[PDB]
RNA sequence: GUCUAACGUCUAUGCGAGUGUUUGGGUGUAAAACCCGUACGCGUAAUGAAAGUGAACGAAGGUGGGGGCCCAUUAGGGUGCACCAUCGACCGAUCCUGAUGUGUUCGGAUGGAUUUGAGUAAGAGCAUAGCUGUUGGGACCCGAAAGAUGGUGAACUAUGCCUG
RNA sequence: GGCGAAAGACUAAUCGAACCAUCUAGUAGCUGGUUCCUGCCGAAGUUUCCCUCAGGAUAGCAGAAGCUCGUAUCAGUUUUAU
RNA sequence: UUGCUUAAUUGAACGUGGACAAUUGAAUGAAGAGCUUUUAGUGGGCCAUUUUUGGUAAGCAGAACUGGCGAUGCGGGAUGA
RNA sequence: CCUAAGGGGGACUCAUGGAGAACAGAAAUCUCCAGUAGAACAAAAGGGUAAAAGUCCCCUUGAUUUUGAUUUUCAGUGUGAAUACAAACCAUGAAAGUGUGGCCUAUCGAUCCUUUAGUCCCUCGGAAUUUGAGGCUAGAGGUGCCAGAAAAGUUACCACAGGGAUAACUGGCUUGUGGCAGUCAAGCGUUCAUAGCGACAUUGCUUUUUGAUUCUUCGAUGUCGGCUCUUCCUAUCAUACCGAAGCAGAAUUCGGUAAGCGUUGGAUUGUUCACCCACUAAUAGGGAACGUGAGCUGGGUUUAGACCGUCGUGAGACAGGUUAGUUU
RNA sequence: GGUUGCGGCCAUAUCUAGCAGAAAGCACCGUUCCCCGUUCGAUCAACCGUAGUUAAGCUGCUAAGAGCAAUACCGAGUAGUGUAGUGGGAGACCAUACGCGAAACUAUUGUGCUGCAAUCU
């Protein structure tokens, strides 16, 4: 039979109708795939962040 | 392929949960119990008439096999499993290289 | 027969510059990276673990993981309509600081700097950088300078 | 194609007012095989915002014609008047980038007396695109 | 044959379903002749109850435990106890159960 | 001719009225269609909007979910305001006195608001106590919390719930969804 | 391009942590309309192959936004539902540790783990209807060469016989 | 099945497997056809897998329903730095 | 703040509090940005300029980028996707 | 393919050249100097490597365990392969470190079934014990058409759905091939390049060859050749008028204008082509859907019968020979 | 400023041939009982600082030196190239317009700079 092999032709008129679109940033990024070892502390030392600035305020409020 | 017929690897036994020394041995695929349920589903599947009820493989394409080794501990007598590439010459505790002898 | 291999086509990009081959100078150990900054990379041929795929040699991004010998690095590829983000361990001898981050950092302070004067002298400054504009009027001086006269020259063959 | 949409240029015959630097330079170079530009007079910017001067509102292509308008919608930067406006154009002020934004691409008809024989090559080859300069200021009469 | 995030369907009609479908277009009709039926029934043996009184007994399985419902008929024992012989009770509106 | 930089002739895709043939959610968009075209107040604005939303888009606000937010710091004397359906929560321990103003409310939300000393009114009748919505508190239900969404956005490695009419060891199970049988995504 | 069984999305409607009268019973001006309720289906708990176990550290969590609302007085502050990004907590599975104790092999407190679930984290569902899309059905309409089951032909013709 | 001095010949104008009725509306990735108007939007012949190469699934392109918001921060473009 | 890290009172990450106010840090544009669900047709292509492979070449076969025809009428090229 | 050709550490430095030493020479072994790698690193090639990744030596099993994250192909699915870490347990080294197979880029494999290892855990559903069986996790047994059916032929007796998505005519592009024609002039031609020729090269034309392609036609354009008949081309075989000669005459050869006019009868062959005989002024070459089958004929080719040779176990095949075979 | 130890950049530092080098340092240098390694105390190991030397190393200077580095009214706005035309040419290719823009060549200049610690005529 033998047909057309491969083209590229028009594909980038099909990616730029919706897309090519950069990604949206954000404050926080993931933490997916970060060193356990650091992950394992950095919650211990958010979870005494939260308490140290709650105790501050408890002390502003009463 | 030499593979030594001794191994210091990790054990997995609850007892050792440490590098001992194994006895290396190649595995051998045991005999086929009658009574496995595929194989008693397999027989009454072929009884009566209807001929051959399940496919027959020829299109052989490997010539090798994955050889696999083991490994039983002597200590706690706990044996392990391990995979090698694909050997198509394979002896275990064999003569070891002699390098810088003549022809 | 197709071949389609990872390091297909890097004949002369994981190449050693010329007369720079060998030993990595150890600056390039001595570097601390911290999540967040700018790297450049560029695959060092004389390193095969944590090589970076042919994709990322000279691309730039963001450090989002610190190792004992390696970062990990955040990079926006084009997959077909949108971005796909990647994450790519790569060892630090592929890795270099990006140095856009600084001009933009200089500048900054530059203009800190110039705002605070100005509010010292109690002026205004503008701080927006701007295109080259066109140049205005001038006066061009002729004492030992009187024009010349030039003229198309004929052709002529020198072989 | 996308330097002469971000131009507002969109269709033929449409002008619009652009200070030269060095970016708009490049753009313009961009666009050049498909354009005519060049430096226009005070009487023919005058000319252009009196005949066919209109203005964005509200996403919206509005005559100008009453100075209350342009006042409305240019008097936070100093605009009270069509010549104010002119003037802005005229000796490139300090807001050229909001008069001209708010200007509508101004949309001319085909010259009276037409083109060269053969448009889509440069001023200087002896058609019509590219840099003309004070000849812009006949074109713009021929279609304006 | 398979297209699109849609659940696996598992719709029994790959045999001849079509000369085996009752449609209930006489659930009304049936529910008059039971009725008729019914009043049938009632006037041949007025006054006596067209209902024998049934024994109550608890549901089997862990599932019906809880619950009690209508039996078949009063055992042997029941019967017994109030003394009424079962050939005579099934004669007087009294349904028996030799099992239970 | 025109090189487009926009597609051309295309509606906004907002609903500018409710779906809805009822004849008395008309009135109420006749209301605040009035109030949001006269009053600046941002309030009438939005509710004149979330009049317009479909079912799936006015989820049921809890009487548990009134409770938590007139639990906000000085909120406690707020109008409760939710364009739909107000449902009961019998897992609730108490309730506080509160004017809630609904399009409706169940049996049991109306008993327990007024078991406890509030009010239950409609939302014309909060147009003449509050014509700008002053100190009210808009509360919305759970949208994501939609059986519906549970199969959104399914595929490998994506956590999503699949479409299946069965749910059991030999549903969907082994291969693809287990190492022992392949793959796992 | 239909009807039907079972379905996805969206929309309208009723009720709502419930919902669905119609299998059936009552009733009737009699296949209608009207009325009734036990069960049952789905939902309200998940997870594990299973034995089994089974959802609050906290104002049902923190951070950055967030329409609307409150206090202001450009600006600023407070409160911030839905929703978004991110870091956590709880339940089930997996792995580690293994208290008082004990049918001495059971029990599994307590504290953890780059693991894992279609979960919890102040319910959202059920039912009816409509369009569109799916699958099984003749399946948008018409179409094979074939296969099977049960029957009818040696008035033509082939061959044997009998009689001319 | 018959019958064949054998041509795959003959077996009621039917023979390399008669005729009749039924299963049967047999199945068909292949043909053909597929019935009123206007308005708006508007493609693809490309990726991966498939006894896949005249077909499917899948992603892409397109329509419809919208939803959260209202200049927030986006771009098939330029400048500067790297 | 931490159970990570340092010989450490060193760092790492996340933070409390304070300072820098509209030239808040290039241009130009912006019928606004972002998000979701669902589904059709298609999955034979071809041509022009330029880059380009096999072939002596081909109105041949095959790629790259763009624009077109296909799906498109209108004026010109007499005629012509 | 490799128990090292994997891992660690240490020491040394290859290819090659020069100058020297009994047998010893181009090649044996020894010495010095030079020696950016011109070598070696299992195997293709590319990259990489010098107090090493190369050579040699010592010790070893990290070619181990639990599983997550990530890169490539990518639908951002699987498989293969690889990367950086977490928690163990080890090897090596004084140590820092390094090591999760081979310096890097290839070296491989789902569901169902079986088997082994692990946990010695769950279940066999009226309750137990022990066999047996079934589960959970990880390997192996294999799909090479390698995202993975279980599979020999023939039909010239043939059928169906289609396809010009695709071959066998004509036609279209091309012109390799075929045919024909030029230029430059070393040579030939007794002397003498061009009367007549003309090598090495090189420029073209033609579509009567054969290729190349597959655009049209597969709900069909009747596929060879001959007979009959018309017309057209010129690259002219003859006939008209002329120019040239290595033209004395006769004969002959080259050329110009020239297609007006003619270009045959037969043996063999289905032939187109060919070859012979003979006449003739000459017996030129071609086209017109390889002109011409509702004009014929039907010898050939190419249905079904049949024979032979070779092939095949066979049914049967042959672009091999042979004979009979509806031309509406 | 010299020198040593440890370095950063990694030839402006390398290579060849000469010459010079105060002080300290470095170095060669002397020995083999001991730890240690070799065919060989040559390397490696240890001891003495005692007997000697700047001969070598090292350092500096010299060279129309090689190489390397930098610069440019050098070559050259050349080659190439993005964009354009119903431009030229049978073609091969070429010119023009708006832009970007080399390499070789030629000439000149230079030949390590520097961080921490210690030490010295
Ligand atoms: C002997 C002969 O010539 O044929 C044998 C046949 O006897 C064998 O039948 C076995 C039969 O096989 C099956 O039922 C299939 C199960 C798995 C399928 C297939 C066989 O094997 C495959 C392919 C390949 O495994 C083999 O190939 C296995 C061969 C085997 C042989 C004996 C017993 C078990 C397996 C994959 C690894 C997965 O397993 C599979 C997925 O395609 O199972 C019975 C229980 C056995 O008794 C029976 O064995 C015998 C000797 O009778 O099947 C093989 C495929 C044939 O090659
Ligand atoms: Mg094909
Ligand atoms: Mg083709
Ligand atoms: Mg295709
Ligand atoms: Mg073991
Ligand atoms: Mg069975
Ligand atoms: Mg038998
Ligand atoms: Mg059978
Ligand atoms: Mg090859
Ligand atoms: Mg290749
Ligand atoms: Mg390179
Ligand atoms: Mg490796
Ligand atoms: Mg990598
Ligand atoms: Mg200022
Ligand atoms: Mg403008
Ligand atoms: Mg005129
Ligand atoms: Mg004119
Ligand atoms: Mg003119
Ligand atoms: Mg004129
Ligand atoms: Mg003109
Ligand atoms: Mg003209
Ligand atoms: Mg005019
Ligand atoms: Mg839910
Ligand atoms: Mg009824
Ligand atoms: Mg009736
Ligand atoms: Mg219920
Ligand atoms: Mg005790
Ligand atoms: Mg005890
Ligand atoms: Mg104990
Ligand atoms: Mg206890
Ligand atoms: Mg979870
Ligand atoms: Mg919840
Ligand atoms: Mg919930
Ligand atoms: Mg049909
Ligand atoms: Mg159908
Ligand atoms: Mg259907
Ligand atoms: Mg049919
Ligand atoms: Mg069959
Ligand atoms: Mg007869
Ligand atoms: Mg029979
Ligand atoms: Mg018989
Ligand atoms: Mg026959
Ligand atoms: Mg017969
Ligand atoms: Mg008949
Ligand atoms: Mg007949
Ligand atoms: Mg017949
Ligand atoms: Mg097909
Ligand atoms: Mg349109
Ligand atoms: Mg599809
Ligand atoms: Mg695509
Ligand atoms: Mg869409
Ligand atoms: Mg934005
Ligand atoms: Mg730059
Ligand atoms: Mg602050
Ligand atoms: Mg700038
Ligand atoms: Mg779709
Ligand atoms: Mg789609
Ligand atoms: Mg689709
Ligand atoms: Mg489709
Ligand atoms: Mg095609
Ligand atoms: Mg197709
Ligand atoms: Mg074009
Ligand atoms: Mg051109
Ligand atoms: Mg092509
Ligand atoms: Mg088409
Ligand atoms: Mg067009
Ligand atoms: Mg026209
Ligand atoms: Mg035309
Ligand atoms: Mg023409
Ligand atoms: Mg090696
Ligand atoms: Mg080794
Ligand atoms: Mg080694
Ligand atoms: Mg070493
Ligand atoms: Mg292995
Ligand atoms: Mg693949
Ligand atoms: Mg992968
Ligand atoms: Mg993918
Ligand atoms: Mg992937
Ligand atoms: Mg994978
Ligand atoms: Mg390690
Ligand atoms: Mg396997
Ligand atoms: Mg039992
Ligand atoms: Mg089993
Ligand atoms: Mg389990
Ligand atoms: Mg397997
Ligand atoms: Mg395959
Ligand atoms: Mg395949
Ligand atoms: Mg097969
Ligand atoms: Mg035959
Ligand atoms: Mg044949
Ligand atoms: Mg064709
Ligand atoms: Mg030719
Ligand atoms: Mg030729
Ligand atoms: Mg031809
Ligand atoms: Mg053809
Ligand atoms: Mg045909
Ligand atoms: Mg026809
Ligand atoms: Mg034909
Ligand atoms: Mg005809
Ligand atoms: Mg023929
Ligand atoms: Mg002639
Ligand atoms: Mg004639
Ligand atoms: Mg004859
Ligand atoms: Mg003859
Ligand atoms: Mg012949
Ligand atoms: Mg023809
Ligand atoms: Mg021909
Ligand atoms: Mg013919
Ligand atoms: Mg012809
Ligand atoms: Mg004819
Ligand atoms: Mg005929
Ligand atoms: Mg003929
Ligand atoms: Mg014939
Ligand atoms: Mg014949
Ligand atoms: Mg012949
Ligand atoms: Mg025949
Ligand atoms: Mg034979
Ligand atoms: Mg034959
Ligand atoms: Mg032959
Ligand atoms: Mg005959
Ligand atoms: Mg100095
Ligand atoms: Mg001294
Ligand atoms: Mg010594
Ligand atoms: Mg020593
Ligand atoms: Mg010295
Ligand atoms: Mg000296
Ligand atoms: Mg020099
Ligand atoms: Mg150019
Ligand atoms: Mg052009
Ligand atoms: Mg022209
Ligand atoms: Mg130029
Ligand atoms: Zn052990």
């Amino acid at each position: 039979a033998k047909s057309k092999n491969h083209t590229a032709h028009n594909q980038t008129r099909k990616a730029h109708r919706n897309g090519i679109k950069k990604p949206k940033t954000y404050k926080y990024p993931s933490l997916k795939g970060v060193d356990a070892k650091f992950k394992r502390n950095h919650r211990y030392a958010l979870h005494g962040t939260a308490k140290a600035l709650a105790k501050a305020r408890a002390e502003k409020s009463a | 392929v030499n593979v030594p017929k001794t191994r210091k690897t990790y054990c997995k036994g609850k007892e050792c949960r440490k590098h001992t020394q194994h006895k290396v041995t190649q595995y051998k695929a045991g005999k086929a119990s009658l009574f496995a349920q595929g194989k008693r589903r397999y027989d009454r599947k072929q009884s009566g008439y209807g001929g051959q009820t399940k496919q027959i493989f020829h299109k052989k394409a490997k010539t090798t096999k994955k050889v696999v080794l083991r490994l039983e501990c002597v200590v706690c007598k706990t044996k392990a499993q391990l995979p090698l590439k694909r050997c198509k010459h394979f002896e275990l505790g064999g003569d070891k290289k002699q390098k810088g002898q003549a022809l | 027969g197709k071949s389609r291999g990872y390091r297909s086509g890097t004949r002369y990009a994981f190449q050693r510059d010329f007369k720079k081959h060998g030993a990595i100078p150890l600056s390039t150990y001595l570097k601390v990276y911290k999540v967040g900054d700018i790297v450049d990379i560029k695959a060092n041929g004389s390193i095969q673990k944590g090589m970076p795929h042919k994709y990322y040699h000279g691309k730039t991004g963001i450090v989002y993981n610190v190792t004992k010998s390696s970062v990990g690095v955040i990079i926006n590829k084009v997959v077909g309509n949108r971005y796909i983000e990647k994450r790519v361990n790569l060892r630090v001898e592929h890795v270099k600081h990006s140095a856009c981050r600084q001009e933009f950092l200089n500048r900054v302070k530059s203009n800190a700097a110039k705002k605070r004067e100005a509010k010292a002298n109690g002026e205004t400054v503008y701080l927006k950088r701007q295109a080259a504009k066109p140049r205005g009027s001038r006066i061009i001086s002729t004492e030992g300078n009187i024009p010349q006269t030039l003229a198309p020259v004929a052709y002529e063959t020198f072989i | 194609r996308k330097v002469l949409q971000l131009l507002r240029l969109t269709q033929i015959n449409a002008g619009v007012f652009v200070r030269l630097t060095k970016a708009t330079s490049e753009l313009i170079k961009l666009a050049e095989p498909y354009v005519a530009y060049g430096y226009p007079s005070l009487s023919t910017i005058r000319q252009l915002v009196y005949k066919r001067g209109f203005g964005k509102v509200n996403k919206q292509r509005i005559a100008l014609s009453d100075n209350a308008i342009i006042e409305a919608n240019l008097g936070k930067f100093n605009i009270l008047s069509i010549e104010d406006l002119i003037h802005e154009i005229y000796t490139v002020g300090p807001n050229f980038k909001q008069v001209s934004n708010f200007l509508w691409p101004f949309k001319l008809s085909n010259p009276n007396g037409g083109f060269r024989a053969r448009k889509f090559q440069h001023f200087i080859q002896g058609g019509d695109t590219g840099n003309r300069e004070q000849f812009i200021n006949a074109l713009v009469k021929q279609m304006n | 044959a398979i297209s699109k995030n849609l659940p696996l369907l598992n719709n029994h009609f790959r045999k001849h379903w079509q000369e085996r479908v009752r449609v209930h277009f006489d659930q009304a009709g049936k529910k008059a002749s039971r009725r008729q039926s019914r009043l049938r029934k009632a006037a041949k043996i007025a006054p006596r109850p067209i209902d024998a009184l049934r024994p109550v007994v608890r549901a089997p399985t862990v599932k019906y435990n809880r619950k009690v419902r209508a039996g078949r008929g009063f055992t042997l024992a029941e019967l017994k106890a109030v003394g009424i012989a079962p050939k005579y009770a099934r004669t007087i509106g009294i349904s028996v159960d030799h099992r239970r | 001719g025109r090189d487009h930089t926009s597609k051309q002739h295309v509606r906004s895709g907002h609903r500018t009225a409710p779906k809805s043939d009822n004849v008395y959610l008309q009135l109420l968009v006749k209301l605040y269609s009035f109030l949001a075209r006269r009053t600046d107040a941002p309030f009438n604005k939005v509710i004149l909007k979330s009049l317009f939303l479909s079912k799936i888009n006015r989820p049921p606000v809890s009487v548990s979910r009134i409770s938590r937010a007139l639990k906000q710091k000085g909120a406690a004397e707020k109008t409760i305001v939710v364009v739909g359906t107000v449902t009961d929560d019998n897992r609730l321990l108490e309730f506080p006195k509160a004017t809630i103003a609904a399009l409706r409310f169940t049996a049991g939300a109306k008993d327990r608001i007024l078991k406890n000393g509030g009010e239950a009114i409609t939302l014309d009748q909060l147009a003449l106590r509050a014509p700008k919505g002053q100190n009210t508190l808009i509360v919305r239900g759970p949208r994501n919390s939609r059986e519906a969404v549970r199969h959104f956005g399914f595929g490998p490695h994506k956590g999503k719930a699949p479409r299946i009419l069965s749910k059991g060891r030999k549903f969907e199970r082994a291969r693809g969804r287990r190492r022992s049988r392949g793959f796992k995504v």
